[PDB]
């Protein structure tokens, strides 16, 4: 009884393959609309579903194709994937009433030479300076998230095992370790600030996660490194006392 | 759930002229639900390539339908509109008047 | 090229009325709406325009004209909560597609209240072989420039809401593998607010 | 003069025969230009005036996506009346639709309009300050609250004046040489003896373009409107309309009675008289 | 031409 939804979350794939990508329509609605949102750009329409035909269909090369069952869901289907097909996927639902659509979260899809470029996030956590606590009766943790790809992390901080926002601020834009190359990995930047006297608790306690969208259990694997699944990795600090 | 039976108009396109060329038509209005059968029939019997508007309605909602085909009348020849609708209990004929 | 707006970043102080524009260029559009997406995440509708004219809604006020063949988002009293991509999206009367400008990037520039400028070296929680350098206080006129030298990285400015304290903060960070590399010097291809604080 | 741009949708159920029968049609002024009939082979809309021809695929394209709209949302509506109303699978049922525009000499907005009927009977209508829903019994208040959330008025508002208007301009100027023109009625009377004592006195307008007219009798000056037969305007067939007045009259007493013919194609109104 | 969002009852 709710919202729209889209699976998988995030898929890495290679050149010519193919892929699935599946929606459900938010509860009142009856049409999805698919768009693709290549990075920095705005989504560009490719289909529109309605009673289980195509009703309209955009500019996209015969490659995209896709449907929609009797429960009003559907499916995106592009084959022959290029390197270019990288991008956010976007459902987006409406009824025959408003016709408004509003969209879903998406599925990030990224299309990479080989699937050896893949590489979860090595991740620290940097301690306050003692220099900044005296200046200013605050503290600066850093976390950092290294060496990455695809560039898709999701980073949150957690303090005494739940999650804070206030303090925070994550790079909006992950940096590419290696410029020149097409396949660099990535790094992202974190800060968590709290009062010194929070921070000089010894019983105060910090974790630094980073939820990495990696290889699925479908994947083959034959590399002497850890499969770069799927998978969240962290690093904590406690407070010190003086 | 209204229920209004057919008008019905017989009537040439141009003025009658025995032995000259004209159109036959049938102007069937004012009827409800839009379910219905017309032919024009020549001295009793069924005129064939009959061809008729496309479906549409007056401002109380009822429905209209021009039915017409070539003619060439006679001053011995009877031409008519035959109709049938639900609201009907027998299919209604209209023979036609060259001055109507 | 049907629907134009530009990339930005557009800067806005803190407070302040910031102002969104977008062009299009087929006359039968009809129906017109405008889309905040923040950073990493997917498009969310916060305005529809139907008729010409102004439309009030909250802190939002949209403006169309489908003369001039344009529409405006004007968002009055500017959060750092504001801080997004805004994408104007245009139906026109010939079927049920969006199309959509690129977006324009707004970033609501925070006010800092006392600055104080500053570098600190932060020491791995793990082992202290490893080291970060945060540059934290500087006023938001302030840019940072990213490091010429390939192998010592720079994020760009980054600004944290202390809510509790009501107090805000901007800070980027600076790092690298290599022995010769200071804190003293790794901000130096961006221009020092003079004296900013380094202790060592 | 003024003129109008009309559609007008018709939908009637048929359980156990599958999808319902579905007919939309389009009109400028009285001149139909377009059509849809959802049990013919080509699943389009199809052109039914020559000036319509000249529009490209990618108005059939959006003409055709629309229309096939209008005509699930009929199907819908269909369903959805059933329930309220509660009334059997079986029987059959109509929805009707019909919005459009007019303009005045000036070819700006007029006025606009969207009427809907379930079964004959009006359910909800647009108002004239196209802003709010006028609705005939409890399921049609339901619709219009629906409706009011879902700022439905608003969208078709900017249709109306706008879109809907811009058409009709750009249809009346390619169009110029059958919607432009305007033909007056040739006219006629006819006089029949009913046996003794009376004879019947008809008034004809043939050959006129548009449909507007009025055709009276009077009786030395008086205006007969109890008294006189009038006929449906009618169409002829051909683009142009026909129309009959009779009366009865005592005989030799037929030079008081005098028909009275008003058209847009007229210069002036036209008067006639029984000519022997 | 014709109006697109129709809307349903």
């Amino acid at each position: 009884d709710a919202g729209v939804t889209q699976s998988p979350t995030h898929l890495i794939k290679t050149r010519g393959q193919q892929v699935t990508l599946r929606c459900s329509p938010k509860q009142g609605h009856d049409t999805v609309s698919w768009y693709q949102q290549a990075l920095g750009q705005g989504p560009q329409f490719i289909f529109q579903y309605y009673e289980e035909e195509e009703r309209q269909r955009g500019n996209f090369p015969d490659r995209f194709s896709g449907h929609q069952f009797p429960n009003y869901s559907s499916e995106l289907n592009v084959n022959a994937l290029l390197l270019g097909d990288s991008a956010l996927y976007l459902c987006a639902s409406s009824d025959t009433v408003s016709y408004e659509q509003y969209f879903g979260p998406g599925t990030r899809l990224t299309v990479t030479e080989d699937l050896k470029n893949v590489f979860p996030p090595e991740v620290a956590v940097f301690e306050p300076s003692e220099a900044e606590i005296s200046h200013t009766q605050k503290a600066t943790l850093v976390c950092l998230a290294t060496g990455f790809y695809p560039d898709h992390v999701e980073l949150s901080w957690w303090v005494n095992g739940k999650e804070v926002h206030s303090g925070v601020c994550t790079d909006p834009q992950p940096l590419k370790e290696q410029p020149a190359l097409n396949d660099s990995r990535y790094a992202l930047s974190s800060r968590l600030r709290v009062s010194a006297t929070f921070w000089q608790d010894p019983r105060n306690h910090f974790r630094c996660q980073v939820q990495f969208y990696g290889l699925s259990e479908n994947d083959e694997w034959t590399q002497d490194r850890a499969k770069p699944v799927t998978q969240i990795v962290s690093a904590e600090a406690w407070g010190r006392a003086d | 759930m209204i229920q209004r039976t057919p008008k019905i108009q017989v009537y040439s396109r141009h003025p009658a002229e025995n032995g000259k060329s004209n159109f036959l038509n049938c102007y069937v209005s004012g009827f409800h639900p839009s379910d219905i059968e017309v032919d024009l029939l020549k001295n009793g019997e069924r005129i064939e390539k009959v061809e008729h508007s496309d479906l549409s309605f007056s401002k109380d909602w009822s429905f209209y339908l021009l039915y017409y085909t070539e003619f060439t009348p006679t001053e011995k020849d009877e031409y008519a509109c035959r109709v049938n609708h639900v609201t009907l209990s027998q299919p209604k004929i209209v023979k036609w008047d060259r001055d109507m | 090229k049907e629907v134009e707006q530009n990339s930005g970043p557009l800067s806005v102080p803190e407070g302040a009325i910031a102002s969104l524009n977008c062009t299009y260029s087929d006359r039968g559009s009809q129906s017109f709406f405008w889309y905040r997406q923040y950073s990493g995440k997917s498009p969310e509708l916060i305005m529809f325009i139907y008729s010409n004219g102004d439309k009030e809604d909250g802190r939002f006020t949209a403006q169309l004209n489908k003369a001039s063949q344009y529409i405006s988002l004007l968002i009055r009293d500017s959060k750092l909560s504001d801080s997004a991509t805004y994408l104007c999206a245009v139906r026109t009367n010939s079927g049920y597609a969006l199309n959509f400008g690129k977006g324009t990037s707004l970033l609501v520039t925070p006010h800092i209240q006392k600055p104080d400028p500053a570098v600190y070296q932060l020491r791995d929680s793990k082992s202290s072989d490893k080291s970060v350098c945060l540059f934290t206080d500087f006023d938001s006129q302030t840019n940072v420039s990213q490091s010429k030298d390939s192998d010592v990285y720079i994020t760009d400015k980054c600004v944290l809401d202390m809510r509790s304290m009501d107090f805000k903060s901007n800070s980027a960070v600076a790092w690298s593998n290599k022995s010769d590399f200071a804190c003293a010097n790794a901000f130096n291809n961006s221009i020092i607010p003079e004296d900013t604080f380094f202790p060592s | 003069g003024s003129h109008s741009m009309r559609y007008f949708f018709t939908s009637v159920s048929r359980p156990g025969r599958g999808e319902p029968r579905f007919i939309a049609v389009g009109y400028v002024d009285d001149t139909q230009f377009v059509r849809f009939d959802s049990d013919a082979a080509s699943q389009r809309m199809e052109p039914r005036a020559p000036w319509i021809e000249q529009e490209g695929p990618e108005y059939w394209d959006g003409e055709t996506r629309k229309v096939k709209a209008h005509s699930q949302t009929h199907r819908v509506d269909l369903g959805t009346l059933r329930g309220y109303y509660n009334q059997s699978e079986a029987g059959s049922h109509t929805v009707q639709r019909m919005y459009g525009c007019d303009v005045g000499s000036d070819w700006r907005f007029l006025r606009g309009y969207h009427q809907y009927a379930y079964d004959g009977k009006d359910y909800i209508a647009l108002k004239e300050d196209l802003r709010s829903w006028t609705a005939a019994d409890m399921a049609a208040q339901t619709t219009k609250h629906k409706w009011e959330a879902a700022h439905v008025a608003e969208q078709l508002r900017a249709y109306l004046e706008g879109t809907c208007v811009e058409w009709l301009r750009r249809y009346l100027e390619n169009g110029k040489e059958t919607l432009q023109r305007t033909d007056a009625p040739k006219t006629h009377m006819t006089h029949h003896a009913v046996s003794d004592h009376e004879a019947t006195l008809r008034c004809w307008a043939l050959s006129f373009y548009p449909a507007e007219i009025t055709l009276t009798w009077q009786r030395d000056g008086e205006d007969q409107t109890q008294d006189t037969e009038l006929v449906e305007t009618r169409p002829a067939g051909d683009g142009t309309f026909q129309k009959w007045a009779a009366v009865v009259v005592p005989s030799g007493q037929e030079q008081r009675y005098t028909c009275h013919v008003q058209h847009e194609g007229l210069p002036k109104p036209l008067t006639l008289r029984w000519e022997p | 031409s014709l109006f697109n969002t129709i809307a349903v009852l």
